[PDB]
């Protein structure tokens, strides 16, 4: 997994050499965003209930035509499996953000990803249109302050950067 | 049924020719396969011409 | 037409007589304008010897994560002798015999061609860079791991299989029963053991993969050595096929080992 | 030609064929009585449309409790699709009519039609009652014995394939019965 | 590895004796259908896209806990790499069925696969599960009778080809058991 | 390029040896396949023209939404790309008819052509849908022989499970 | 060892993939000539128990050194078991007519011949004898056909080539 | 590497064009004479050891000093190394005499050859007389005019390859010296 942790406690193993005060240095950054990310964490994981449903309506607006019959959304039994579905990914954004790293999301969303929607002919292009609408929905006065409108805004992009 | 087959079935027409024992180039004869859709509006004016409301 | 007539340029090589000139006039009118391009063609082919030794550490660390694959060093500064006998053996190897030149020449444009499995933009560009096809097959025969680190027995017979193919394959190494300066420990007063004492390190620590990281292995060293040595030797196969470490400890190339 | 009038069907995306003054001799030549059997596939496809309305309210007129509440003609989207599908078996065995034998019939329409209709709760014993309409409604048509309509045809026998088509609907009931 | 050809040939290395015209008559007769064997593989390869796909979802629509959390193929890590633990048992039947013996299979890949299988918690159970999803579509590929694909092939009789590719597939539940 | 002819003179020359002739069997297989395989090409090279316009009208018959703004078909500078990206991949079935290995079609159209798919959002569902109507709609015994329309066929289907 | 298409399946996951459509056209061509090969494997199966003694003291009409001791050729049962050695040659230059390629001819009677051929003091030119005694006696029209009579000398010359 | 199909369409891929029948009747008549082109290696695979053995003492037949003390092929071992080199570079001609190409031979053996010639000290001058030797005998191979071998081939010219072959012979000695 990453994290400031974790990578930077490697190098001291493979390159054999003690722990530093470089690497004490490095743990002494992650205070700084302690009480500054995981704000963040405990906002979604209290409104994720609500934006399922207004993320999850927000890809079909942009294609009605998956609720077409003949392709991977022409059942309402596919569409309560695609909600399922997105709510996956930022299932792990609460394990993003409150770890420090992309660890949750590059070894377990990312991983295999291209390789399992080419062949289950999942388009990756709805998934930019799922939980990037809440990329423009997110307001830094109401719902959260702009430490988390930097730090929560990043993780997404870190997604559709890889999901293309 | 999967979700891509299901209601899809062929659709032919026939134009014979015109007079018997003639060849006719405009006789032509189509086997086209197309999808059958759900007709909605003769269903309203069946289930009302026999039986009650059909509303649950 | 361009002009009243069209000579060739005197920027064009090989122009002058050279028939009966002195040897400093001979050596400077044969490499007349023929500088450029093999200068030209040096530094290409040693960034291709730079590039892919680059892919292949990307598997090495995955997702920006160290494995337990790199690990250089072990005690304190365990990597400064690993410094110097990676280094000093690397110039070694460059005062060889000149029967070992192109012996390695030929043969990294034998395996390299079977181990890029039909991609003729690869086979093209494995012909004109001699550097390239010795840096293609060192990086993914450590990538995937098939040499000698990370084929472990797990049997009893197989540490027997391994000695029984090794000290027969070290008849690449001494040409006769002198050794050669190819196969060498070390140079310095504690570099004979020094040489030792990352070798049981190294050995160690990679017997401590994953139950993916054994289990992936241990069809790809067996698909390597059945398309590198036992082409149809099918009794070859016979213990390729089930018995990886075999088809592992073999080395491809004429190593001098 | 057959064949690649078969690939039309089973390939599993819409595709269109059709064929001119030229290989209409073609189809002559290839199928036995095909000027008698091109009369008897377009004596059913042209009046597919009064077929399937005849056919789903015959079972009403002797089964009138599809059409209670809790029934299987109840809530009209329900009782659109007996008409979507009431046609797809005339669909299909006009289909049959035409390769001159049912095995396109049988993988892709009548193949998993029994369990199917269990799993959705159709009484399957008014199934074989609206296909029996329908076995009887095409031998009128073939024959031209038709009560209501009539059609033009040149005159002979055609009965062989008044037979065939029988040899083709109960393939139908019998999948679902 | 060794082939049909070669299949008499494993006899014939044991005899102290050869093989003439004792056992080429059973030789003879994979020739004349040497064609056929040629027009069966034409189909296996002709749908590669959907063998692997239909049969990872065919096991999920009976047993789907394996994708709840607790799962064997939980994340994208685990089940792109079972759709290629599914791939490559595809692999090395249609090198087996060009070779007519399992030669090529029974040696170069499923020479104990219970020590890669157990040694990682692999459900077995479940995975001969999904052996007969690609059996039960192989044979229906061999036979035109695919409700869905249906292939222009010269016609004839391939119950001996049928029944092969069912005979390949039964040792692989003798792999893992 | 992955011919028959190479693969049996690259197993010849990983293994030290001479032509033998357990490969000049496999060269005699060619000139039988040989004249039931170029006649698939000649006819190929006298209607491709009227064939790929007649491709991708089922493209667009099938997903009529690409015309929408922010798809792939907008404006018509790239509707004229597509019938270019979609004549691209019908000449290299020609190309590997004469040759009559796949060896031009693995290596210039396919070895690539996922990356760069998904990375300009262009799905392979229209790509696939657009020689499956080829592919389809060929009488065997109308256009040619009944091998051709069986190995020219077994190449079209070669790249629908290729790109699926 | 090495047939016509135990090779091309041996290469073709050597890449990792299927068959190919020019892997089906290298397994037509065995096809062509399963029944101009099965012929001259017949004419060995009903012959060999008189081409055993014809050739064998082929070879001892040549050298009269062998007939004196100091051999390992002195007493009967030596020449009773170099008929044995005469044997083995022919049984399985009979098993590569049945499958087409030089398959059983490189394992045991090529690769290891020179072990036991020149450390025994067994000469290599005295088996080649026999094998060209074999040779430079095929009758075309009358033992077999005119392409079995071109076949069965171009395996006979594989030891040729191989041990001398 | 390249063969003789892949030839034909790499240098109509920059055409950005179709290959249609203006260049495929020379290729064409190239499968006609396949029968006669596999009737020509034949003749070269049969008759290996004896000629690689041939010129290695015909060129010192012409030139006794190569055997002299000092000399390149002086040793058992340059000569056991001349040998082995000896039918490298003939099976790459038959490799190229089999696919109707010289693009096997030229990127495999003539790559920088004699870029390491120079590094040895390997004679030129006797190296391209070697391999004129083992080239008369390749042409009085696939023209029957041995005069201690016939191989038995049907009534044809075999001047469509006597040229041909020493084509590939010709390319070899102009790039190693
Ligand atoms: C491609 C081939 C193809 C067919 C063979 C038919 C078959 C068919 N019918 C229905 C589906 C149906 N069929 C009926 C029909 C009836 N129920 C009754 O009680 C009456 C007896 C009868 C009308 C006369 C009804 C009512 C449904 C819908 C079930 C429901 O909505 O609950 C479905 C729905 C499931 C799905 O979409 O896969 C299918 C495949 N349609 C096709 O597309
Ligand atoms: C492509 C479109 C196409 C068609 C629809 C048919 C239409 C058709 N049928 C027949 C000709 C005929 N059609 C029938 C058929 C019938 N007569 C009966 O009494 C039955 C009620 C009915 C069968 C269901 C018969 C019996 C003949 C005469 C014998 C024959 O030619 O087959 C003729 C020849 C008429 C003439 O000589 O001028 C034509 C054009 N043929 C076609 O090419
Ligand atoms: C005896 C033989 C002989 C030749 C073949 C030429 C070769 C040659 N060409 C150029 C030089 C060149 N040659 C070309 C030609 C081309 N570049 C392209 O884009 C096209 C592919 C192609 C012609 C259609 C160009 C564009 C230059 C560049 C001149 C410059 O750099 O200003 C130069 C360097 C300039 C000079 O020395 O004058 C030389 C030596 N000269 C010779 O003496
Ligand atoms: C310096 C020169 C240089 C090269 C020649 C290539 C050679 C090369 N290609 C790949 C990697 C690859 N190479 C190809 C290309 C091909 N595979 C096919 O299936 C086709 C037949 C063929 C193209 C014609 C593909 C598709 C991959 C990705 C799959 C893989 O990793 O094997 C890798 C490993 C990449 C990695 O480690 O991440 C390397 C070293 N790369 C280089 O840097
Ligand atoms: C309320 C009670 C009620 C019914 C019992 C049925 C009446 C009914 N009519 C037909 C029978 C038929 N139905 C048709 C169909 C048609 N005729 C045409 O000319 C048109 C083109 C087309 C739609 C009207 C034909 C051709 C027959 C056979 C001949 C006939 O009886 O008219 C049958 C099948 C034969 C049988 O009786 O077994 C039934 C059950 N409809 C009902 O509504
Ligand atoms: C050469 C011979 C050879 C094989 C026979 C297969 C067998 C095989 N499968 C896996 C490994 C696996 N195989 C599966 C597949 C499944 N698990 C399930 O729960 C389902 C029953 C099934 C999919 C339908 C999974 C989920 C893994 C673990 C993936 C991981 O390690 O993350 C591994 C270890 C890692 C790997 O190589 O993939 C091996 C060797 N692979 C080979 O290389
Ligand atoms: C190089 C590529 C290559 C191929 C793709 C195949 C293609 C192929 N298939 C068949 C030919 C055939 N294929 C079948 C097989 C079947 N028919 C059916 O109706 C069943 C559904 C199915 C059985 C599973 C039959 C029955 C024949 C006729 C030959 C025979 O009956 O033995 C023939 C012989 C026709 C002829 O030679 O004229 C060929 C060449 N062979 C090749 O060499
Ligand atoms: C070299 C590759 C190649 C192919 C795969 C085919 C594909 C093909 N078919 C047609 C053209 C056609 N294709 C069909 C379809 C069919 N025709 C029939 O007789 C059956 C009913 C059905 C096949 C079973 C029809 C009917 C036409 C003519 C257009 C029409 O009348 O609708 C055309 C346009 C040519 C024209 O203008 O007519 C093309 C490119 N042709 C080729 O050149
Ligand atoms: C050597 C072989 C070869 C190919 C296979 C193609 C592959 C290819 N296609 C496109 C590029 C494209 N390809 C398409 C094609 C399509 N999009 C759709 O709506 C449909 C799914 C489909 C047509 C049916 C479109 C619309 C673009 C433009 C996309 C863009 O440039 O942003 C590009 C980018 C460069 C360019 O635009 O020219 C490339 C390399 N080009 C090649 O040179
Ligand atoms: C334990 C695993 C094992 C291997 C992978 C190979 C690897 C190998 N091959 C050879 C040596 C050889 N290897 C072969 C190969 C073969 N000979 C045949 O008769 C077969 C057709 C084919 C597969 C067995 C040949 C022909 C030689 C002699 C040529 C040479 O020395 O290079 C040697 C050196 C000589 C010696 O064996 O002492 C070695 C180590 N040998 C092994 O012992
Ligand atoms: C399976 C391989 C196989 C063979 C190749 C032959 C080889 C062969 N031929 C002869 C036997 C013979 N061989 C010949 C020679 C010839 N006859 C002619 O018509 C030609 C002129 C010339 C062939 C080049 C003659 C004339 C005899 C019989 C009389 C004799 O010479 O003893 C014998 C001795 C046994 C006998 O009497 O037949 C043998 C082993 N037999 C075999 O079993
Ligand atoms: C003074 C030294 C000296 C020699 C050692 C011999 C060796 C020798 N033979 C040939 C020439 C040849 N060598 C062969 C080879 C063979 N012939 C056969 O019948 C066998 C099948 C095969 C040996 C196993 C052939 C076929 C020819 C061409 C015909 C001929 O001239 O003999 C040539 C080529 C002549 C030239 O340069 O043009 C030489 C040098 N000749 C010499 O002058
Ligand atoms: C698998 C191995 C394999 C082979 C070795 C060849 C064997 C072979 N060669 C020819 C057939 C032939 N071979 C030759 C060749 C020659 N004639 C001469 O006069 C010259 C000396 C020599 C030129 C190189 C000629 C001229 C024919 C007749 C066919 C033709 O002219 O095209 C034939 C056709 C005759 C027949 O069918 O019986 C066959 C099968 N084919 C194979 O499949
Ligand atoms: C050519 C003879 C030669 C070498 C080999 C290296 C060996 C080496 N690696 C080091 C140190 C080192 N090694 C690695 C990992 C390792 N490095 C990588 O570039 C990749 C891809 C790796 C895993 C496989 C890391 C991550 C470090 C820490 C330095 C850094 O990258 O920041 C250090 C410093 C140790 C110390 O600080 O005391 C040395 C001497 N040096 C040499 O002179």
């Amino acid at each position: 997994m990453k994290s400031v942790i974790t990578t930077v406690v490697s190098a001291a193993d493979a390159a054999g050499r003690f722990p530093s005060n470089s690497d004490l240095e490095s743990i002494q950054g992650n205070i700084q965003r302690s009480a500054a990310r995981l704000e963040a964490a405990e906002k979604l994981a209290g409104n994720h209930e609500a934006v399922v449903k207004e993320a999850g309506d927000a890809c079909f607006a942009k294609y009605a035509y998956l609720k077409n019959p003949g392709e991977a959304g022409e059942n309402q039994e596919k569409i309560n499996k695609c909600y399922r579905d997105v709510d996956h990914y930022m299932r792990l954004v609460n394990y993003c953000l409150v770890v420090g790293g992309t660890g949750p999301l590059d070894e377990w969303g990312i991983a295999g990803a291209r390789e399992v929607y080419r062949t289950l002919n999942l388009p990756t292009s709805a998934y930019v249109a799922s939980i990037a609408y809440t990329r423009d929905r997110l307001c830094v006065p109401r719902d959260m302050s702009a430490q988390a409108g930097v730090e929560f805004s990043a993780y997404l992009d870190y997604l559709i950067n890889a999901l293309s | 049924f999967p979700a891509r087959i299901r209601n899809k079935a062929p659709a032919m027409e026939f134009r014979r020719p015109s007079f018997a024992n003639t060849e006719d180039p405009s006789a032509y004869f189509m086997l086209q396969k197309e999808t059958v859709p759900l007709r909605m509006a003769l269903a309203e004016k069946l289930l009302t011409k026999l039986g009650r409301k059909g509303d649950g | 037409l361009t002009g009243y007539d069209s000579k060739s340029s005197p920027n064009f090589p090989n122009r002058a007589a050279t028939r009966e000139r002195r040897t400093v006039s001979f050596n400077a009118r044969v490499a007349r304008n023929k500088s450029q391009a093999k200068k030209i063609l040096e530094k290409a082919d040693e960034f291709f010897a730079r590039s892919v030794t680059m892919q292949y550490k990307a598997f090495a660390c995955p997702n920006g994560v160290y494995d337990i694959q790199c690990t250089e060093g072990t005690v304190k500064g365990a990597a400064y002798e690993k410094r110097a006998m990676a280094v000093s053996a690397a110039f070694r190897a460059k005062q060889a015999s000149p029967a070992a030149k192109a012996r390695a020449l030929f043969e990294n444009r034998r395996h390299a061609i079977i181990a890029s499995h039909e991609c003729q933009h690869e086979e093209d560009l494995f012909v004109r860079f001699p550097k390239l096809s010795a840096a293609y097959m060192m990086g993914k025969t450590e990538a995937m791991r098939t040499c000698s680190r990370y084929v472990v027995p797990d049997s009893l017979e197989e540490e027997y299989m391994a000695a029984s193919v090794d000290r027969q394959m070290k008849e690449r190494a001494c040409p006769g029963g002198v050794y050669a300066s190819s196969c060498v420990e070390g140079n310095a007063k504690g570099q004979a053991e020094q040489a030792r004492v990352a070798a049981l390190a190294t050995a160690f620590r990679s017997a401590q993969k994953s139950a993916s990281k054994t289990t992936a292995e241990r069809y790809s060293s067996a698909a390597y050595g059945r398309d590198h040595f036992a082409h149809g030797c099918s009794y070859e196969e016979s213990v390729f096929n089930t018995y990886p470490a075999t088809a592992a400890a073999m080395r491809s190339k004429s190593y001098n080992y | 030609m057959l064949d690649a009038f078969s690939r039309v069907v089973v390939n599993s995306d819409a595709k269109a064929a059709y064929v001119g003054g030229s290989d209409l001799q073609a189809l002559k030549s290839f199928i036995a009585d095909g000027n008698k059997r091109l009369d008897a596939v377009n004596s059913i496809v042209s009046n597919a449309s009064c077929m399937v309305s005849d056919a789903v309210s015959g079972m009403i007129c002797e089964n009138p409790g599809l059409i209670s509440p809790g029934g299987n003609c109840y809530t009209n989207r329900r009782m659109a699709a007996c008409l979507r599908d009431g046609e797809i078996i005339l669909r299909y065995v006009s289909y049959a009519l035409l390769a001159g034998d049912a095995s396109v019939l049988e993988d892709r329409c009548l193949n998993g039609l029994k369990e199917t209709y269990i799993a959705l709760g159709v009484p399957t014993n008014s199934s074989i009652r609206a296909v029996s309409i329908m076995k009887a409604q095409a031998v009128a048509f073939i024959t031209n014995t038709a009560t209501e309509r009539k059609m033009s045809f040149a005159a002979g026998d055609c009965t062989s394939l008044a037979s065939e088509v029988a040899s083709y609907f109960d393939r139908v009931g019998a999948a679902i019965s």
